[PDB]
């Protein structure tokens, strides 16, 4: 599968239209979401339209700011900016998304394209932890609040950014691998400590490790830890 | 031949009412129907549950695989099939392909779990008859009963018949497998079923003296029993090791035959869904009808107790399914 | 002696009403094989029915008995409004039945394409919203008083409760309304239906159940409608001449059809009766 | 036809009595954790009103 | 369905409902016929002229009116168990070779069980005759006695009349089973030479007298 976007650039505040055409997947049948990664920050969720457009889903900060539509039989995406900001510089990913009982949401990014001009709170403790290959890596999270529902699901997802590209899911309901991700990665939790370990270390296990909540749709991404070597 | 029959009956110590007379019988068992999953067009054929016994998937006549969330009443998958009669559908032990079989000689093979909505995997092809039973091995082997008198163990990597069982006069109606999963046996309408050893694939035991076409048939949970239903309104409990008939499941007020079988987690309550509207739990041991589910508008077709044995799934030809709990 | 009689009597179509209109609307509500969408129009019809019997029908016997009206003009335009609307609902739930008759042993091809939940639903939606825009308009605007205020002072004297008074011009487009153009509506569609049976019941004895079955239907719709209607229209053209009792008979002339619909309807067809 | 028959006959087997037994054994000692044969609490169940 | 993935499979599976109800609307709005028959008729004829596989599957529209037409390929002489799944269908086509004169009363025993068929009551069956023209020229150039197979044909009464009373003895002799049993279901004699366009619209006309009756029974009008 392949969601690549195009638009973005220099842009004087107060203005542009960002476009994710997908080749490989049913686009009608995916959700799709619009998320934001600052150079100073880590990831940041934007916006999300459901698979028929029945729910569309804002992030607190820009709401009217920003638009998001599709068209299913061109299978592309777009998101219109309107009065863009000085905080409106980040980098724009593509991410995939389906939502039915046993799905992987969040499981294919885009490559994203540059663009220069009541939540509930999540923080990663540690913001860089120094180990070596061959070790066993464990990286800490907390929540606001139980982030355990009812049904028993602990709605967290695990991404891992590796540099110099787009990030890939890891971990979804702290249970779950991802579908090509090596069976080292694991995760735990009690409902608001959350952790995630590596019993080895490889070369590409390098890279920025990001945690989500998806309980709310205003989404939490978490402060991220870089898995330095 | 009449060998067999004088060793069957010399084996016969004691019948099993005999033995299961001083025994406390099981009380009225009342189920409810606590979820109505409905969508279907044509009259139901068959479902399965899954093993994570929340998923479910059912064939309807319209040519229509319909995935629910049994939990939610949510439609997980809708897969349009590309004949319109199906008979038949499983769904994978692993939960990553659903089969189906109908009137076409085709066993589809539906692929869940794709990077792309759900395609079909393969389209095994080989068999005469229409296909009236499937069941899933694991993901790569699959166990088809036919109507040419035929089954088939297939190799789904390949698309070739790994092997072939013959034997049956009739055509075979359903087929069930063992919790080894290393035999299956087969109710065919030669009013028989055959025993299959799925390694040596050759029939390894017969049992008979079930007067019509067999219509259903499944296994005791220890293994060693499986009990079969017909058209003559009559159930039986066959023992492998007696290699015979242990007890009778059957009324005077009761005309109609079975559709469809199924046992509980423990074994002691036998669910039948019978042709008038409405489905029968008996007493396995003591041959007692307990307990009645009755809510359908037409006539039962297929029955599903979840592995974990919370709830049971009833699909009729109303095109509705009832989970009694 | 006469007033008891006449209150027993009108208590039994009362409860007849009653009972006969629940009976349908639970058999239809409950039973998920009578949901065809013919059979959302005679569920409908028995609400209307019902409606019709509990809203109107105790008033009408006590000022036909007791001669008089024990409320005052609010409760009597209320009455009045509810009385024409659901008399004129069932007229054209009875047409709607008729329609989808005809297009049921008409056009059978198409019947399922074209008789479908959306069409039945505006059907009731019409059934019920018409009749009431007509009724509470023409009665609430004193559209029928209008140009009649000396025949209205002389009637109330008369009929010292109320009275469905009608004017020239208003009786006439009343008639029309409720009575004529479903009523020929399901004159006419009927008929083709009768030739249509007739045709296919010598063509199958070559190689009547749609008489009587017709008969009924059409005779159980006039003789209680006709008569009413007719004096209605005919009776402001008349000078006014009409004996009271003549119009409280017919005022019970249309309770009975309220009474006979579910029973014609939905107790004459041997399916429904398996059913229920 | 016939060595089907033959192979079927040369088979061990066992008395109806210890099949009885032995399938008696098995529902007493799971009827334990049979919610259909004993009815689970409303509050245990995902099946609930 | 409080939480949001609940919400989004909530409303995913209203959107697999909504794919269920424009099926439903196509679905209801079509016919579904069985076409029965032997390898010496001509179905396959048939189905060609109008537009190891188990089941052969037909859109053929006439009116505005769309017609499923199902002929079942590779299958066993028996028929008891899988046509049970057609006691819903709208009628059964069923084709018979006239010229055959070994066949016929195979084709009239197969007709006989069709008819007399426990789960096919009140379902129509529609007799297409082919081989018309084929039973012309093999009526008029002898060499083949009627009377011989059927001993009952030089007793019968109604191109050369000798064909017209071949076809009419053999409509009787067809009608006569269907007459035999039965008031839920009708028979419809046709005679189809070996290439008709009028297959489409006498299957209409069938189809619609078939539902025009049923309603008619449905309403007690018959
Ligand atoms: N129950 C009949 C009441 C009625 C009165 C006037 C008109 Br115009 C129609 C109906």
């Amino acid at each position: 599968v392949q969601l690549v976007e195009s638009g973005g650039g220099l842009v004087q505040p107060g203005g542009r239209k960002l476009s994710c055409s997908a080749s490989g997947f049913a686009f009608s049948s995916f959700g799709m979401h619009w998320v934001r990664q600052a150079p100073e920050k880590g990831l940041e969720w934007v916006a999300y339209i459901s698979s028929g457009s029945g729910t569309i889903y804002y992030a607190d900060t820009v709401k009217g700011r920003f638009t998001i539509s599709r068209d299913d039989p061109k299978n592309t995406l777009f998101l219109q900016m309107t009065s863009l900001r000085s905080e409106d510089t980040a980098m724009y990913y593509c991410v995939r998304s389906i939502y039915y009982y046993g799905s992987s949401p969040f499981d294919f990014w885009g490559q994203g394209t540059t663009l220069t001009v009541a939540d509930i709170v999540m923080t990663q403790a540690t913001s860089s932890v120094p180990v070596t290959p061959g070790e066993s890596v464990s990286i800490s999270c907390r929540s606001s609040k139980s982030l355990l529902h009812s049904n028993g699901n602990t709605y967290l997802y695990w991404f891992l950014q590796r540099p110099g590209q787009s990030p890939q899911l890891l971990i979804y309901r702290m249970s779950n691998l991802a579908s090509g991700v090596p069976d080292r990665f694991s995760g735990s939790g009690s409902g608001t400590a959350f952790t995630l370990t590596i019993s080895r270390l490889e070369a590409e296990d390098v890279g920025v490790y990001y945690c989500m909540q998806h309980l709310e749709y205003p989404l939490t991404f978490g402060a991220g830890t870089k898995l330095e070597l | 031949k009449n060998q067999i029959r004088d060793a069957r009956k010399a084996c016969a110590d004691a019948t099993l009412s005999q033995i299961t007379n001083n025994i406390d019988p099981v009380g009225r068992i009342q189920m409810r129907t606590r979820r109505t999953l409905r969508g279907h067009l044509a009259k139901i054929y068959a479902m399965h549950w899954g093993t994570d016994s929340r998923l479910l998937v059912s064939a309807s006549q319209d040519g229509k695989l319909i995935i629910w969330d049994s939990y939610t009443t949510n439609k997980v998958h809708a897969i349009p099939l590309r004949s319109s009669w199906v008979m038949t559908c499983a769904y994978a032990p692993s939960g990553n392909y659903v089969a189906c079989g109908g009137l076409d000689n085709i066993c589809s093979i539906y692929n869940l779990k794709t990077r792309e909505n759900v395609r079909v995997s393969r389209e095994l092809a080989g068999h005469t008859g229409y296909l009236s039973c499937c069941r899933f091995l694991d993901d790569n082997q699959i166990v088809t009963s036919s109507g040419d008198t035929t089954c088939a163990l297939w190799d789904i990597e390949t698309g070739q018949q790994t092997t072939t069982f013959t034997g049956h006069t009739g055509d075979v109606m359903s087929l069930s497998l063992a919790p080894d999963t290393r035999l299956f046996v087969s109710g065919a309408c030669d009013a028989s079923a055959k025993l299959w050893d799925v390694r040596e694939g050759m029939c390894r035991q017969t049992f008979t003296g079930h007067e019509s076409d067999i219509n259903a048939i499944c296994f005791f949970p220890n293994g060693n029993a499986f009990a079969t239903g017909s058209d003559d309104a009559t159930c039986r409990l066959f023992d492998l090791r007696a290699d015979q008939e242990l007890m009778t499941y059957s009324h005077d007020n009761i005309i109609c035959g079975i559709t469809s079988v199924s046992f509980s987690k423990s074994g002691r309550l036998l669910l039948a869904g019978y042709d008038d509207f409405n489905c029968n739990v008996w007493d396995a041991l003591k041959a007692d009808r307990a307990g009645v589910l009755a809510g359908h508008d037409n006539r039962v077709s297929c029955l599903g107790v979840t592995d974990d044995g919370m709830a049971v799934a009833t699909g009729s030809w109303d095109s509705f399914l009832k989970i009694w709990n | 002696d006469v007033r008891a009689s006449l209150y027993s009597l009108m208590v039994l179509i009362i409860l007849t009403t009653l009972v006969g209109n629940l009976i349908v609307i639970v058999s239809i509500s409950h039973f998920k094989q009578l949901h065809t969408p013919t059979n959302w129009l005679i569920h409908s019809m028995a609400t209307v029915d019902f409606l019709l019997g509990c809203l109107v029908m105790p008033y009408s016997m006590v000022r036909s008995a007791e001669h008089c009206w024990y409320f005052g003009e609010v409760f009597c335009k209320i009455h009045t409004s509810t009385d024409i609307m659901l008399s004129s609902a069932s007229i054209f739930h009875l047409s709607f039945i008729s329609i989808d008759r005809y297009y049921a042993v008409c056009d059978p091809l198409r019947y399922k394409a074209k008789m479908n939940i959306l069409v039945i639903c505006v059907m009731i939606f019409i059934s019920w919203s018409v009749p009431a825009v007509f009724a509470f308009g023409m009665i609430f605007l004193e559209l029928n008083f209008k140009g009649a205020e000396e025949i209205y002072y002389k009637h109330v004297h008369c009929r010292g409760g109320c009275s469905v008074f009608f004017s020239k011009i208003s009786g006439v487009l009343t008639f029309m309304t409720s009575f004529y153009i479903p009523g020929s509506i399901m004159l006419c569609v009927y008929y083709r239906i009768y030739l249509i049976a007739k045709e296919q019941a010598r063509l199958i004895s070559d190689a009547r159940k749609a008489v009587k079955t017709l008969g009924i239907v059409m005779g159980v719709f006039l003789i209680c409608w006709c008569p009413f209607f007719i004096c209605t229209v005919m009776d402001p053209f008349l000078h006014y001449i009409i004996p009271p009792t003549l119009n409280d008979v017919l005022i019970w002339f249309g309770y009975l059809n309220s009474t006979f619909n579910p029973m014609v309807y939905a107790f004459f067809y041997p399916w429904f009766r398996k059913a229920l | 036809l016939v060595e089907q028959l033959k192979m079927e006959a040369n088979i061990d087997r066992i008395k109806v009595s210890k099949a009885a037994a032995d399938l008696m054994a098995y529902c007493e000692a799971h009827a334990k954790e049979d919610p259909l044969l004993t009815p689970v609490p409303a509050s245990e169940n995902p099946f609930r009103e | 369905t409080l939480s949001a993935e609940d919400k989004a499979a909530v409303e995913r599976s209203k959107m697999i409902e909504k794919q269920l109800q424009k099926d439903k609307q196509v679905y209801r709005a079509t016919h579904r016929l069985l076409l029965l028959g032997a390898d010496n008729s001509g179905k396959s004829t048939i189905v060609k002229q109008m537009r190891t596989s188990g089941i052969f599957e037909t859109k053929f529209q006439v009116d505005k009116v769309n017609f499923h037409m199902f002929d079942v390929g590779a299958q066993r002489d028996e028929r008891r168990k899988w046509i049970q799944c057609f006691n819903d269908v709208t009628a059964i086509i069923f084709v018979v070779d006239s010229s055959d004169y070994n066949r016929l009363q195979e084709a009239l025993n197969d007709f006989k069980s069709i008819w007399n068929n426990r789960w096919l009551r009140t379902i129509s069956v529609i007799l297409f005759l082919n081989k018309q023209d084929l039973l012309a020229e093999k009526v008029l150039a002898g060499k083949s006695k009627i009377e011989d197979y059927f001993p009952e044909f030089a007793r019968y009464t109604t191109e050369d009349p000798r064909v017209t009373r071949a076809k009419y003895f053999i409509r009787d002799e067809f009608l006569r089973i269907s007459t035999a049993s039965g008031g839920r279901h009708y028979c419809y004699p046709h005679f189809t030479c070996s290439v008709d366009t009028e297959n489409a619209r006498r299957i209409f006309n069938d189809c619609r007298d078939i539902i025009q009756r049923m309603h008619l029974r449905q309403y007690e009008l018959l």
